[PDB]
RNA sequence: AAGAACCUUACCUGGUCUUGACAUCCACGGAAGUUUUCAGAGAUGAGAAUGUGCCUUCGGGAACCGUGAGACAGGUGCUGCAUGGCUGUCGUCAGCUCGUGUUGUGAAAUGUUGGGUUAAGUCCCGCAACGAGCGCAACCCUUAUCCUUUGUUGCCAGCGGUCCGGCCGGGAACUCAAAGGAGACUGCCAGUGAUAAACUGGAGGAAGGUGGGGAUGACGUCAAGUCAUCAUGGCCCUUACGACCAGGGCUACACACGUGCUACAAUGGCGCAUACAAAGAGAAGCGACCUCGCGAGAGCAAGCGGACCUCAUAAAGUGCGUCGUAGUCCGGAUUGGAGUCUGCAACUCGACUCCAUGAAGUCGGAAUCGCUAGUAAUCGUGGAUCAGAAUGCCACGGUGAAUAC
């Protein structure tokens, strides 16, 4: 799916792990009720691509943005293909 | 005292594992409260089957997780150890903790 | 109904007076699945009617029905190539079913304060056969006998 | 497209699963991706070894991988020269210690995957599609296999209009869940485009 | 001694106990009127005991859970009839004739894909 | 039915097996042990068994038939005019043929 | 499209790159990596310190990073009238075919038609047909009754006293949980029927005539849909139709249609008190309790990978009181002010909270839709997607009809 689009996704994940989850304290430790200065808020010149809420969560095989399932990491139609051939343990057509 | 609960995706395999766990504990120990079924978890999924439009055409799947509980009330020591190195598991998850 | 003649679904009797007929009446009046609300409305109207006309609950109720029960109705049986309105006899069960439906329709159309008051007034008039429900029966009977030529 | 997948509908009745591990939601997606990575590498590498199916299971933070093949000697190679190389790469891809097993397939012409890819290879070699289908059905019935059935599709013989041209023999009770059907598919890449191949093989009733 | 019956009605399950004592009725540590004996379904609980007249001749201790007012009351009725028979099989005949012996298997129907609920289908238009 | 699996499984299919067995026995009985084509055919009525006569002619099998006044000869290699509806007449025909054929190669 | 602020995102305006954002190969140079500054909307350039981790008959080697040339890479660009795969539809309708035989010069026919019967090409009888296959039915899941087993985190009939809480000794009964079995088969009776198939009724039974629901979609039709999920023939671009960045747009608005939600009220609105569910989710998560705030929420902080803890108080209902038929104590749109939270960032363009404001609307022309029973109608609850963003979608239970001559 437009290999460049998948390239963006991998770069976004790498940047997010590099910068945030360690500089996430920047918006947590300081942006609270200390007693303040705004210097911390203005210290958001980070790449802006490190924000975890900026990744699209694409399908692992095809890479389409829509119809995604978190449990399997695949889009709806790749899930159905794998389910019919086996692959996904314990998954079978449901009736009740 | 020491509890064993097993998780698997099919009952035919979970029951075999419990029978093995119970019998070995009896052989190397005593008592055993016996396997306890505990409720089964049914996770459902619903997905469109057409690559394009056709919203009303979709399949429904489920994953059924089976659970069991053993509980040996008083390890005879010769028990606990043997409870180890007795995996013979190929799809059944065993957590050894109390 | 094309292939399969079917049976019948039984209904419980009224909890107060224990009559199937009154149980059906509350069902017809029941709106939206709120049976308890319908039961309250019916009982309030009946006790009011009994006070108005003496008698008793069930017997006073029956008197109202007997004045609105139809006996004959028209039914299109365009068989010859043109539509005719052949009068036809009404089954005993369909009689009171139509009567109860007409009474409820008239009461809802009546502009009083409470539904219980509306119902009490409507079937109290039907006891003397001056109400709107009685009027509809007259129209049905009158239309049928006009088309008496067909049978 | 109006028929259910014959393999998928029988997963809990007669047919087994191709993957037999347990996982929680945390690692369920990762295991699926790992299984996909190993299968695609392994199937690509063993293209000429006539691989029927790859079965993966993950006991105690390991990976086993069983290969059903009709030419095990080639898969194994001299002593263990080739199998060990496969194990090293599989372990690398999975990130965990990897075992490896080889199961030979008696009667290769009773396995739909081997039948389907045999037809596919012939089509890419410019063999008459009708002859390829006739041969597959004939020799499948010759060894039991009460219900062979085959089907092709798309630009048959280089035609400008696509065509299906299926062909069966015996009985193939697709509506009987109890029946043991061995359906599979394959795909050819002729010079005029793509040709799809489907095979159903029916066996004992249970 | 005690006699038992289970009873079940559309997601409700009861547990009734019969003693040959007074005519008191207790449901979940509450009186029949305290629980639902004056609101809807007041008399279904008594229905079975009306027939086989034993209203005051027997004491009832009951526990029920699941469902709603009508479902629970129906479960109580089914439990009582199953218990009475355990205290005098001779009654079956007329209990079955009354229709209380049969367990009403009328669960709610699941909703389907493409429908709004069970059978209600979305509005359709040609042109 | 005798030494096989007949008591096995449910009664109904066993009853079905008997019903079809007696159907097969009735439709094609005595012919079962023949194991081949005939080389002669004796027919009671030419018109009532014209299907059989036609098949015999196609295969080139000799046909001996008892033909009545309403029957159609020229499909029969050996025609025997006579009644074909009387019990006494047919009994005489079959008895004579059985007597004549009972002397095989001796 | 199971969820467009940025991203997604392709589209537009600008600012940029050219073996390239993504991959293999060659040579050269350097570990990788880390902390900071300037310019810039940013992409990107200019710098400075830091670190320098494994090999070596060294034109040198392993992961990694930059430079140069090429083969190449790249394309959500066109063709679903070149295709695979997948899907809708007639239609879960009962049909569609073949081998051999026979009939006809032949296209073809027979079988598959006829008498009954069935939900059914379902079954019986007859018959130049004799058999077979795909379809129907059954085998599968779930629900309705019972039995054995097991008994915690689930349960409490009989026993002890209890803080009156199954809470704690205890009990394995019961509900329940989930494995294994039984049960329903026109099987039994009567009548009808060619004595056949079958049909009507009755007994018993939790269940009676394929008990209810689901999955299951024959040969084919519509050159039906999808080249944008993916794959793929052909065609086309290659300092650009490829790649990167900021901002905007996909949310416009004289209009027309489809699908929904909320109403027009007294079978109701509002205030107080109170009863009864099922099914699910949870670790970058669900988040008790307590304190603060009118509120959305905030602070502190248990427990829980969970029959244990949390989400999480079900609402209709039922008792009291009030409103008294009004554009109203109906209805809530719209707008002003003040705020909370998510997120780098709520102007275009988020959700929710408080105060104020209080449109249309009084049951809807021609026309038209769904539904046969736990159904319609109505009342709540949960989940996927997901930082945040459901009146949509997918599921769960409560109350519960009318009518089929
Ligand atoms: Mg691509
Ligand atoms: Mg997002
Ligand atoms: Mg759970
Ligand atoms: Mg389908
Ligand atoms: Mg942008
Ligand atoms: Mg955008
Ligand atoms: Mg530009
Ligand atoms: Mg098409
Ligand atoms: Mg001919
Ligand atoms: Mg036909
Ligand atoms: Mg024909
Ligand atoms: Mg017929
Ligand atoms: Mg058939
Ligand atoms: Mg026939
Ligand atoms: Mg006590
Ligand atoms: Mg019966
Ligand atoms: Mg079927
Ligand atoms: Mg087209
Ligand atoms: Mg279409
Ligand atoms: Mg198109
Ligand atoms: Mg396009
Ligand atoms: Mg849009
Ligand atoms: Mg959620
Ligand atoms: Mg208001
Ligand atoms: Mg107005
Ligand atoms: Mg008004
Ligand atoms: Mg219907
Ligand atoms: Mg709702
Ligand atoms: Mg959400
Ligand atoms: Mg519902």
């Amino acid at each position: 799916a437009k290999q460049s689009m998948k390239a963006r996704e991998v770069k976004r994940v790498a940047l997010a792990d590099k910068y945030f989850a360690k500089r996430a304290e920047l918006k947590a430790i300081i942006s609270d009720v200390n007693a303040r200065w705004n210097a911390v808020l203005k210290l958001q010149t980070l790449p802006r691509d490190s924000s975890p809420s900026r990744q699209r969560n694409r399908c692992r095989q095809t890479g389409r943005p829509h119809g995604f399932l978190r449990k399997f990491g695949l889009s709806r139609i790749k899930v159905r293909e794998a389910a019919m051939r086996g692959e996904i343990p314990g998954l079978k057509k449901a009736s009740w | 005292r020491i509890r064993i609960r097993l998780k698997a995706f099919d009952h035919r395999l979970i029951d075999q594992a419990t029978a093995e766990i119970v019998e070995t504990a009896k052989r190397t120990g005593a008592q055993v409260r016996g396997p306890i079924p505990l409720p089964t978890r049914k996770e459902r999924f619903t997905v469109l089957i057409s690559p394009h439009v056709n919203k009303d055409a979709r399949d429904q799947y489920e994953i059924r997780t089976h659970l069991r509980l053993v509980d040996i009330v008083e390890p005879t020591e010769k028990t606990v150890d043997a409870l180890m190195r007795l995996d013979l598991a190929a799809g059944v998850d065993v957590q050894i903790s109390l | 109904p094309r292939r399969r003649v079917i049976g019948q679904r039984k209904i419980l009797p009224d909890p107060k007076f224990g009559s199937e007929l009154l149980a059906k009446f509350v069902n017809i009046l029941m709106v939206d699945g709120k049976k308890s609300t319908a039961e309250s409305i019916v009982y309030s109207a009946l006790e009011t009617l009994a006070q108005r006309s003496g008698k008793s609950e069930l017997e006073a109720f029956e008197v109202a029905l007997e004045n609105v029960r139809p006996t004959v109705e028209v039914k299109s049986r365009r068989v010859g190539g043109s539509t005719y309105q052949v009068p036809v006899e009404v089954r005993p069960v369909r009689r009171n079913a139509l009567a109860m439906r007409w009474i409820v329709e008239a009461a809802r159309k009546r502009g009083d304060k409470s539904m219980a008051l509306r119902l009490a007034n409507e079937l109290s008039d039907a006891a003397e056969n001056k109400g709107t429900a009685v009027k509809k029966r007259e129209d049905v009977h009158r239309m049928a006998e006009a088309n008496k030529a067909f049978a | 497209g109006q028929k259910v997948h014959p393999n998928g509908i029988r997963l809990g009745i007669v047919k087994p699963w191709n993957s037999t591990w347990f996982a929680n939601t945390k690692e369920f997606a990762d295991n699926l991706d790992s299984d996909f990575k190993v299968r695609q590498y392994l199937t690509k590498e063993l293209a000429k070894a006539s691989v029927s199916r790859i079965v993966i299971e993950r006991p105690a933070k390991s990976i086993r991988v069983t290969i059903h093949t009709a030419r095990p000697g080639i898969v194994i190679g001299k002593k263990g020269e080739d199998v060990e190389k496969l194990r090293k790469v599989v372990a690398d891809i999975a990130g965990v210690p990897a075992q490896i097993n080889i199961a030979e397939v008696r009667k290769p012409e009773l396995d739909a995957k081997l039948v389907a890819d045999s037809i596919t290879s012939q089509l890419e070699r410019r063999v008459m599609f009708r002859r390829a289908m006739k041969r597959a059905v004939q020799n499948a019935m010759r060894l039991g296999a009460k219900g062979i059935k085959v089907e092709v599709s798309g630009r048959l013989g280089g035609a400008e209009i696509a065509r299906t041209e299926w062909y069966r023999e015996g009985r193939v009770p697709l509506h009987t869940l109890r029946a043991d059907i061995d359906y599979n598919t394959s795909e050819a890449h002729t010079t005029y485009g793509v040709i799809g191949v489907k095979v159903w093989i029916f066996k004992g009733e249970i | 001694n005690q006699y038992y019956g289970t009873g079940r009605r559309k997601s409700s399950a009861a547990r009734v106990f019969i003693k040959p004592g007074n005519g008191k009725i207790v449901i979940n540590q509450r009186s029949l009127e305290q629980y639902f004996g004056r609101e809807t379904a007041r008399m279904v609980v008594r229905q079975p005991l009306e027939l086989v007249d034993m209203v005051e001749k027997l004491d009832l201790y009951i526990t029920v859970k699941g469902g709603g007012i009508s479902g629970q009351a129906g479960a109580i009725r089914h439990g009582i009839t199953r218990a009475l028979m355990e205290y005098d099989e001779s009654l079956r005949s007329e209990l079955r004739k009354a229709g209380f012996v049969t367990r009403d298997a009328r669960q709610v129907e699941r909703k389907k894909v493409g429908l709004r609920k069970a059978r209600r289908r979305p509005q359709f238009s040609k042109r | 039915s005798q030494d096989g699996t007949f008591d096995k499984l449910t009664k109904k299919e066993a009853l079905m097996r008997t019903r079809e067995l007696e159907k097969l026995e009735n439709s094609l009985g005595g012919i079962k042990d023949m194991g081949g084509l005939p080389d002669a055919l004796f027919v009671i009525d030419a018109d009532h068994e014209h299907i059989a006569i036609k098949e015999a002619n196609n295969l080139g099998i000799p046909v001996f038939a008892i033909v009545d006044t309403n029957s159609d000869p020229d499909g029969v290699d050996f025609v025997i005019p006579g009644n074909d509806d009387a019990i006494r007449a047919v009994t005489l025909y079959l008895g004579a043929v059985a007597a004549t054929v009972r002397e095989g190669r001796s």
